RNA sequence: CUGCCGAAGGCAGAAACUCAGAUCAGUUUUAUGUGUAAAAUGAGAGUUUCUAGUGGGCCAUUUUUGGUAAGCAGAACUGGCGAUGCGGGAUGAACCGAACGUGAGGUUAAGGUGCCGGAAUGUACGCUC
């Protein structure tokens, strides 16, 4: 029953954004067990994904993901920047993402 | 942060002075600039000793000679208040007169809203004698026998499981 | 029929990670073998010529790229007893489709490893095998850790742990 | 248990570069202050303050001002080395370094031998 | 006016003297 | 809540009438 | 090389989606105080030269090739040498007969129709 | 033909030497420059002397204020000094008028003395030469032997010299170069950006301090 | 429809030709007392000619006199507004930054980092119920 996640959990905080500005190019995100931009380097480069459901089946699959890629820290308590191949939509605000391991630097 | 300055300067010679007086001031600034800078207008106030016509001929920062013991140091300060005037003398244990110096100005912006232009600095000593310590709270620290438990203990990872301890 | 201008831009030997030293045990991030552990023979171009002995986890000689390898401190593997020298890029070449025009049931009939798979590549890696396994047979837990499998709980943080 | 700032008190670096070390107070400089010194080379002596360090238990005498050299007679005289681990409080936390410093085939020697260890749950009937 | 030059500002004869605000 | 009786929040002609009239205070104390 | 386009989005009349009298075609505002004018936040932007697109790609369609309107066989003869970077497409008045007539004609040609299955 | 490439070659090539030997030349001079200062504090301390340094000719002013709300005079002044956007840099020579025209756009700039690193990064990631009215980069000492070549400047570290030295030339290597358009500095500005440096600011002179800036600015 | 130039509280532009100049400067030095005269830096500088629009006012600044419970009134200069979008001050004609082609990346200004809200429930010293 646990021999598999081979990713570490994420969440979708926000866009990156001003005050009355949003930028729906890079993303915000929130990376379980990191708690500091020093951290967060380890995990800049790694690949992120978004999976989630729809009703169509495509390709035999209820399943689509959208590829993205951890670019540089935001902030001092860990959170990240990510940049996706499609720009995650605005009700994913909460949403989990998975951050893989790959590409591995060490 | 501060660091401690020895400022000498003086005027440029000419026919009337040919070797003018060369006056040499202990002052504390961030840097070599304030301090001239620093030193300039106290040189004005003092002797009416004009920047332009003036020149600084030394400049040398001091560190302490016994970062390694602590020391009493009383602060005799001069304050530009309401009424414009004021004259004050504090105590600080510390083992460096420059943290000395720092703590006074933190002291002093906390207590009677002084900033570092309103504050000028006459002279800071050392007080090696038990006895000349005038201050009652550096006295308490002088005590021998000096204990006391540890004082605002206050103690990501949010959602500790545990209530804390705050205790021993 | 335009002549495109002479780029300047030379092909070098990779560098690889000075961790990754033929003989060290390494785990699969992803791939169909994801989270599997390998024995590296040798340093290819760009990726590396690895696998885990097909006895005890049943890994077959395959490449994986270098970046989705995750290099272990465990002790090194004596992989100088078994010539490499033979996993080459040709060897590891997959043919050519030519053609999308395939996949009725019959190149899958026709696939896996009964066909295809000659007897001669099943003949280096036992070979492989059998000059690999006197060594982990020797260090104690080598053969029970290959045979396991690599996986994250909870409390676990990878930018913290150190493989 | 009580930890009063007393001179001599043996203490446990919690914050900056020197955290993990066991240093002694030797003067008590001010309210939020204090010097302190340590047999081990490789801490220097410094004034630090109470926010950056947890009191220990172990009190050893020792004269106030006292130089590095002497620090490290009488600690060494009256073996504060080992005395602090003695205590199951450093034995926690060098299990935890200890802990920290293992890596992935020895965490899979973890894995068996906590499985040999539950491999018994023998209770008597 | 060109910027002073280096100069020499001999203090045997007249040494610094301390002066306070 | 404000626990007020006298909002603490100043109206805009109100904080800009200060400005106005401070400094024609220093004028003419000058 | 390939196609880029600065923007997808056609410029509509202020206030066309509120009137229908209104029409959807593009009309600079020329009241002093218009918002639009003045270009505040949030609001539908106006043409600017800036918007152009590279002249290498500008007036090629998604293939590359810029279409060439053709009316008879005349006009698919004149993209013989220019198959590579023209495209022909057929007038909307050309009649049947004409149409498959010239298509056959373009295909010996071997010149790119744009609507040639009509 | 192969005559005429040859003699190119080789004129060329005699070229080069002559550039080795000038920079050589001048990096042996800053050293020496630089020991000799060091020898003179040394035994001006040694007999309880003191010992005043040079005060330096070349100074290195950067505008910190947008194009807006600035008086007519200082706004001719920044005029006159070629600073007509923000985190411009340029190299005057500083002397004696120098001083009160800068004292009038002081909270709008801030100086201070460049050292030799300084003033080598900005001339090799910064330097746009000024040719035929047009901002050309200096790539390469073919543009600076065909524009300065009147006054003895042949290469990028002749170049160097004649700014970093203050040289008879000065004012025509300056004008020669286009101002540096520096980027927005990195980690940023104090907590006020238009107090004077003395009170915690960022305007007016910094002397030694101008270094520090300027690695941000790059 | 698009592009360029672009005000005004005698201007901006167009054409006709001077000198590769010591020819000018909302500037600073030097000398003589804000005036004048003769080094710095920047700029290619100019002259005659004709021809659109405007000649208003609000806000603040520093120099004075008349003033009173109390504000207030009359001058001169300076800018901002007016033709000006953008970031911030919860929002705003006059407050703090910043002058605007379409985009990608980096870095900042002003202001900020408990949540709404992107950013430290950061570090250090005091004051206050």
């Amino acid at each position: 029953a646990q021999g598999h996640r081979l990713y570490v959990k994420a969440k979708h905080l926000s866009f990156q954004r001003s005050k009355h500005v949003i930028h729906p190019g890079t993303s915000i995100v929130k990376i379980e067990g990191c708690d500091s931009k020093e951290e967060a380097q380890f995990y800049l480069g790694k690949r992120v994904c978004y999976v989630y459901k729809s009703s169509k089946a495509v390709r035999g699959s209820k399943i689509r993901v959208i590829w993205g890629t951890i670019a540089r820290p935001h902030g001092n308590s860990g959170a990240v920047r990510a940049r996706f191949v499609h720009n995650l939509p605005a009700k994913t605000f909460g949403s989990s993402l998975r951050v893989m391991l790959y590409p591995s630097n060490i | 942060a501060l660091k401690e300055y020895q400022v000498v300067g003086r005027k440029v010679p000419t026919e009337h002075e040919p070797v003018p007086k060369l006056f040499r001031m202990r002052l504390f600034a961030p840097n070599e600039s304030v301090a001239k800078s620093r030193y300039w207008y106290f040189l004005k106030m003092i002797n009416k000793v004009k920047k332009a016509t003036g020149e600084i001929v030394a400049i040398n920062e001091i560190s302490e000679p016994k970062p390694l013991k602590a020391k009493v140091f009383g602060i005799w300060i001069r304050y530009d208040s309401r009424s414009g005037t004021h004259n004050m003398y504090k105590e600080f244990r510390d083992t460096t007169r420059v943290g000395a110096v720092e703590a006074m100005y933190a002291d002093m912006a906390a207590r009677h809203r002084a900033r570092f232009r309103s504050i000028r600095i006459l002279k800071v000593v050392e007080v090696e004698k038990k006895e000349d310590v005038r201050r009652n709270y550096v006295k308490q620290l002088l005590n021998p026998h000096l204990k006391f438990p540890l004082p605002h203990r206050r103690t990501k990872k949010v959602f500790a499981p545990h209530r804390p301890s705050t205790f021993y | 029929e335009n002549v495109p201008k002479k780029a300047r831009k030379a092909v070098r030997p990779t560098k690889l990670r000075a961790s990754l030293a033929p003989g060290t045990v390494c785990i699969l991030l992803a791939g169909r073998f994801r989270g599997k552990r390998v024995v590296v023979l040798s340093q290819l171009e760009d990726t590396l010529v690895v696998t885990g002995p097909y006895k005890v986890n049943g890994v077959p000689i395959r490449r994986v790229n270098h970046r989705y390898v995750i290099a272990t401190s465990a002790p090194k593997i004596d992989v100088s007893g078994v010539s490499v020298e033979k996993f080459t890029k040709a060897y590891f070449a997959k043919q050519k489709r030519s053609g999308p025009v395939k996949k009725d049931e019959a190149f899958f009939a026709e696939n896996a490893p009964k066909n295809a798979l000659p007897a001669e590549r099943i003949a280096d890696q036992k070979a492989v095998d059998a000059k690999l396994l006197p060594a982990i047979k020797a260090i104690p837990n080598m053969k029970e850790y290959l045979a396991a499998s690599f996986a994250l709980s909870n409390g676990d943080r990878p930018h913290l742990m150190k493989f | 248990f009580k930890r009063y700032v007393e001179v001599g008190r043996v203490v446990l670096v919690t914050k900056g570069e020197y955290t993990g070390k066991l240093a002694v107070i030797v003067d008590i400089v001010d309210h939020k202050r204090a010097l302190i010194d340590s047999p081990c080379s490789e801490f220097p002596r410094q004034v630090i303050r109470y926010g950056s360090v947890v009191l220990t238990h172990i009190v050893m005498k020792l004269p106030r001002g006292a130089r590095s050299g002497i620090v490290a007679k009488k600690w060494k005289a009256q073996d504060v080395c080992n005395k602090w681990a003695s205590s199951a409080w450093a034995k926690k936390l060098e299990a935890k370094k200890v802990r920290s410093q293992l890596n992935d085939f020895d965490r899979f020697a973890v894995m068996r031998l906590k499985k040999q260890r539950r491999e018994q749950v023998n209770v008597a009937v | 006016a060109p910027p002073a030059k280096a100069h020499f500002v001999s203090t045997e004869n007249n040494e610094p003297v301390t002066l306070h605000p | 809540v404000s626990l007020k009786k006298k909002s603490k929040r100043r109206t805009t002609r109100l904080r800009s009438r200060i400005e106005k009239k401070a400094a024609e205070s220093k004028r003419k104390q000058k | 090389v390939n196609i880029i386009k600065k923007r997808t989005k056609p410029f509509k009349r202020h206030q066309s989606d509120r009137f229908k009298r209104v029409g959807e075609s593009w009309r600079k505002p020329r009241g002093i105080d218009s918002c639009v004018r003045r270009r505040f936040r949030g609001t539908i932007s106006m043409p600017k030269i800036g918007y152009g697109n590279n002249k290498k790609t500008r007036y090629c369609m998604p293939n590359g090739l810029k279409a060439f309107l053709v009316r008879n066989v005349s006009d698919v003869e004149l993209l013989l040498m220019h198959n590579k970077t023209y495209a022909a497409e057929i007038a909307g008045n050309v009649s049947a007969r004409k149409r498959v007539e010239i298509v056959e004609k373009a295909r010996a040609l071997g010149v790119k129709v744009t609507n040639a299955g009509a | 033909i192969v005559a005429a490439a040859a003699e190119k070659k080789s004129a060329r090539q005699k070229k080069r030497e002559l550039i080795a030997k000038r920079a050589e030349a001048y990096e042996a001079e800053y050293r020496a420059a630089e020991r000799e200062q060091i020898e003179l504090a040394r035994k001006a301390r040694a007999e309880g002397n003191y010992f005043v340094p040079h005060e330096p000719k070349l100074i290195f002013v950067v505008r910190i204020r947008g194009i807006n709300n600035i008086p007519p005079k200082a706004r001719k002044i920044m005029q006159l000094l070629r600073l007509l956007q923000i985190n411009n840099g340029i190299f005057v020579k500083f002397n004696k008028a120098i001083k009160e025209m800068l004292q009038v756009v002081e909270p709008y700039v801030t100086y201070g003395i460049p050292n030799h690193k300084t003033v080598r990064e900005l001339i090799y990631k910064r330097g746009f030469g000024k040719v035929n009215k047009q901002r050309i980069p200096l790539s390469d000492n073919a543009i600076i032997e065909a524009a300065l070549g009147k006054y003895s400047i042949l290469s990028v570290e002749d170049l160097i010299h004649e700014i970093y030295t203050v040289g008879p030339n000065f004012k025509q290597a300056a004008n020669f170069l286009w101002p540096f358009k520096l980027s927005s500095p990195l980690g940023g500005w104090r907590e006020r950006k238009f107090k004077h440096f003395i009170e915690g600011g960022d305007a007016g002179k910094r002397d030694e301090h101008i270094n520090g800036l300027v690695q941000k600015m790059l």
